[PDB]
RNA sequence: CGUAGACGGUGAGAGCCCGGUACGUGAAAACCCGACGUCUGUCUUGAUGGUGUUCCCGAGUAGCAGCGGGCCCGUGGAAUCUGCUGUGAAUCUGCCGGGACCACCCGGUAAGCCUGAAUACUUCCCAGUGACCGAUAGCGGAUUAGUACCGUGAGGGAAUGGUGAAAAGUACCCCGGGAGGGGAGUGAAAGAGUACCUGAAACCGUGCGCUUACAAUCCGUCAGAGCCCUCGACGUGUCGUGGGGUGAUGGCGUGCCUUUUGAAGAAUGAGCCUGCGAGUCAGGGACAUGUCGCGAGGUUAACCCGGGUGGGGUAGCCGC
RNA sequence: GGCAGCCAACGUGUUGGCUGGGUAGGGGAGCGUCCUGCAUCCGGUGAAGCCGCCGAGUGAUCGAGUGGUGGAGGGUGUGG
């Protein structure tokens, strides 16, 4: 039986070229009007994982 | 360049067969060795080792007995694990114990164990093991005694060959084989290794061509 | 089975080694013959009395037809130009035994 | 010689298997899971995080599409080159792949800015602007087939 | 000398004692696949390769709509396939598909069609194999076994192997109603007696040694008086580097396990012994830690061949 | 006096000196059992098992020491 990927977690992270886990930033989907622009371009972009959710994230992306 | 003189069952001797180096010159690893033996005897392993669960016991579908008032402990079934005759809880199940060497490493091996005969003088060449086209265990044993005395000889010797594998065969240390299936394992176990002049030339080409 | 009863046999293994004697019995369901004067067994048996030495059935492979020469021989077989039978024949001196 | 009684595994090869539960001088009683809870009696899930929206769940799915219909290219660098071929002459896909420096059944893409010294007619797929530049300076031809 | 040391049996490890094994080989009859026959439709009775304009040629189907099914596709932009309901196309300038459509196009010619062998499985039969079990195991079932027994019934469902090489299975006598014994005999051995290989523990005695009826004991442990045997100075019982027990008496001493902040705990479990009873296996699964091969390469999967574990197999995968 | 990591040494690195209560738990190293490849030994002149004696090891435990019973297998080494 293949180790099967989560889904959920591949299609919220990905790797870099030196394997940085990286991931999109929340409270940027909507309700942005009250949002100032700084606080959207600090959730612009992407983020490495933390240390913390490294293992985790990188258990539900292998398999 | 390791040399083997051809031998001749007549008692005479006829020319003598290059060892390659890359063949019977090779430093023995005994680990890979050791490796590619354990692989080569857990291929042979035959695991039809069997037992049955709880679930494949006959019978226990029902419950025992109540949940509670019995004053006894609680079954869920008459073939759970620790009530005698009950299923066997990680038993053996039939499996397939081959592993997927590498083919460098298994050929590798092979030749590091050749090597290791070379290098000792325990390979022999031999242009066949009895003379004529009837078997006799009787001749291929005069002829093997005087090629080596020691206890066990792989006879590696070509498919047509079957009058020598016949005649030698028999004998209780001789293992035959063919130098398509030549192996570590063989080589090893054998303390001589004795060629018929076909199956090294044979050998040699489809390892070195 | 090679031995049958009527024929001497040398008894080549057991107390009795090297003992002649008669087959009195083939036990062919057990592979094991009846000899005369071999495998004596004291008996008590009611009758009274007290023992009677009678013979204990031994294995046929402790024993081989005796050849013509007498001397024990393994039985092979040699088929018949007349009837087409099959006559048992000694391997030592290969006569009808 | 050797024999196969002589065969033994590498030294820090074999290792023996932590047999659990067999007394309290090794890894007895609860087998290294401590007292009750559900992890003394099973594994907790890779995606549970305690009801809590999971981080897989909370964080936006990343932005986009796949593209199935996108013309991925096997990169060759004119270093390599250079290393493949000392000494010029033509190169193309089969003998990318034969010096290992492509996939066998691929479009080929050459590039590179690792100073080509090397006179070399290369025919891939495509070609950067590096490439050509380096291929012409190193006084070779680049061709697109 | 064995072209036959496979495996068993035989009074204990047998290639040469036996069944056999490698291999001299064998079928009347019956049933399975081969060659030649009788037997079975189509032609020479102008087609057969070229010529050329025009007419005719597979339906309640395709399509569409509604509601569903199934596809990675959970109705979604929803294609292809399909059930039911309704409505319903011509003849190649046709029709269908390429996940709309002019179509540049390409592919194919459904519905009237139908029809082939080459891959899964084992009740049963034959020959084999096992780093499988070995009588609480292995099939429930080595034994009356789907039996006994239980249940109205569906159904549930056991326990029970070993004398000895050979019954040679203890004649005869004695005690005893017998049972069971004691002589005697058989046997290598009855320390093998149809309650039978070995014969553990629990448990139950009998004999001997020490101890114990003024004593408050988690039953032990540390001292320890007093009561027998192994070598000797000495010549004879008191010593010893010595060597086991039994324990008057003194000190200390709150079972084990689980679970708890914490249990000797008056919290849980255990009457005892023996046997069994719980991190195991599958997968190029995933993540981390010694070895082959590289030199940027490693590998093969299915599969093919080999009487094996061996040789091929580049598809793919991972690096790049 | 006896046993368990680091340091110095000059040379083969095994000697000396600085070191250790433990539940969950982690790491390391081992004892015993069975089955096995190969090697090699013991065994009806008595294997295993069982009951002891005498001892032994830091532990699991040991017994190619030994007595009794026993009757056919078993030990050791290195691997799986």
């Amino acid at each position: 039986p293949k180790a099967k990927t989560h889904s959920g977690a591949s299609k919220r992270f990905r790797r870099t070229g030196t394997g940085k886990i990286v991931r999109q930033k929340a409270n940027r989907r909507h309700l942005l009007e009250h949002k100032p622009t700084k606080r959207t371009r600090r959730l612009d972009g992407r983020t490495t994982v933390s240390a913390a959710d490294n293992s985790r994230i990188n258990k539900l992306l292998n398999g | 360049t390791l040399k083997v003189d051809v031998k001749t069952p007549a008692g005479k001797t006829d020319g003598s067969v290059e060892l390659p180096a890359e063949l019977f010159d090779v430093e023995p690893n005994i680990a890979l060795m050791h490796q590619v033996v354990t692989a080569q005897l857990a291929a042979k392993r035959q695991g039809t080792h069997s037992t049955k669960t709880r679930g494949e016991v006959s019978g226990g579908g029902k419950k025992p007995y109540r949940q509670k008032g019995t004053g006894r402990a609680r079954q869920g079934s008459t073939r759970a694990p620790q009530f005698t005759g009950g299923g066997t809880v990680h038993g053996p199940k039939p499996r397939d114990y081959s592993q997927r060497t590498p083919k460098k490493m298994i050929a590798a091996a092979l030749r590091g164990a050749l090597s290791d005969r070379a290098r000792n003088d325990r390979i022999h060449a031999v242009t066949e093991l009895v003379e004529g086209q009837t078997p006799s265990t009787k001749s291929a044993k005069t002829f093997l005694g005087t090629l080596t005395e020691n206890k066990k000889v792989l006879v590696v010797i070509g498919r047509t060959d079957e009058v020598g594998a016949k005649s030698v065969r028999n004998l209780p240390g001789v293992h035959v084989i063919s130098p398509d299936q030549l192996n570590t394992y063989d080589v090893l176990n054998a303390d001589d290794v004795v060629f018929s002049v076909e199956a090294l030339n044979a050998y040699i080409s489809a390892n070195s061509k | 089975m090679k031995v049958h009863k009527g024929d001497t046999v040398l008894v080549i293994s057991g107390k009795d080694k090297g003992a002649k004697g008669k087959v009195l019995v083939a036990y062919p369901d057990r592979n094991k013959v009846l000899v005369e004067g071999v495998n004596r067994i004291k008996k008590h048996t009611a009758v009274s009395g007290g023992i009677v030495t009678q013979e204990a059935p031994i294995h046929v492979s402790n024993v081989m037809v005796v050849d013509s020469d007498g001397k024990p021989t393994r039985v092979g077989y040699r088929i018949d130009d007349e009837t087409g039978k099959k006559v048992r024949i000694a391997k030592t001196n290969g006569k009808d035994i | 010689v050797i024999k196969l009684h002589d065969l033994k595994p590498a030294p820090g090869e074999k290792k023996a298997k932590t047999r659990v539960g067999r007394g309290e001088g090794s890894k007895g009683k609860t087998a290294g899971r401590g007292t009750k809870g559900t992890k003394a009696r099973k594994n907790v899930p890779v995606m549970f995080e305690g009801g809590q929206m999971p981080i897989h769940m909370r964080l936006p799915k990343l932005k986009g599409f796949k593209n199935r219909f996108r013309t991925e290219y096997q990169v060759v660098n004119v270093g390599d080159i250079n290393k493949a071929f000392p000494q010029g002459g033509t190169v193309g896909v089969d003998e990318l792949v034969a010096k290992g420096l492509v996939r066998k059944n691929s479009l080929v893409k050459v590039l590179g800015d690792g100073k080509l010294t090397v006179k070399v007619d290369v025919t891939a797929n495509k070609f950067s602007g590096s490439a050509r530049e380096a291929i012409t300076a190193a006084g070779g031809s680049a061709t697109e087939l």
